[PDB]
């Protein structure tokens, strides 16, 4: 059938990260103190 | 670990922004997962049922078996 003869040639058909930033959540930094020496002073006076 | 809403569960990996799993079925089409042993679906459109080359198919059912051939049935076998 010559009517459905198809010819095709070459053509030019030419058509991940994860991150979220919150603002802050710092813990108790510099965790050290004492309430004896000052108590000793104010109970030694 | 129950959940409840009008739409339902969701999950998408942020490194692809593709919904890897959802439960609003009308929107996203369900696909068959991998590693499935059995599946019990209430209606099947099967072109062909076949076994592998070792063991026997067993169309076993506690209920009744109604096989109906609209253009006819052909049983081919050695010992029938
Ligand atoms: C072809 O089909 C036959 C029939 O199902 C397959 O034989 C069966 O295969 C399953 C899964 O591989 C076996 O189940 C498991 O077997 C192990 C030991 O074989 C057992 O310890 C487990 O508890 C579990 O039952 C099943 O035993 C086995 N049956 C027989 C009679 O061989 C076969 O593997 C299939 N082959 C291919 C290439 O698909
Ligand atoms: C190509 O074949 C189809 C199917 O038979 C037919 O409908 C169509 O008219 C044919 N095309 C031509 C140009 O004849």
């Amino acid at each position: 059938d010559w009517c459905n003869v198809s010819l095709v040639d070459t053509s030019v058909p030419e058509p991940g990260i994860l991150e979220h930033d919150p603002f802050f959540c710092p813990p108790t930094e510099a965790t050290a103190r004492d309430f004896l020496a000052d108590a000793l002073v104010t109970l030694l006076v | 670990t129950s959940i409840t809403s009008d739409i339902g569960m969701q999950f998408f990996d942020p490194r692809t922004q593709n919904i890897l799993f959802s439960t609003d079925y009308e929107t996203h089409e369900f696909h068959l997962p991998s590693g499935v042993k059995s599946l019990n679906v209430q209606k099947a459109s099967t072109e062909r049922i076949t076994s592998n080359a070792t063991s026997d198919l067993n169309i076993k059912v506690d209920g009744r078996a109604i096989v109906r051939g609209n253009e006819g049935v052909f049983i081919m076998g050695k010992t029938i």
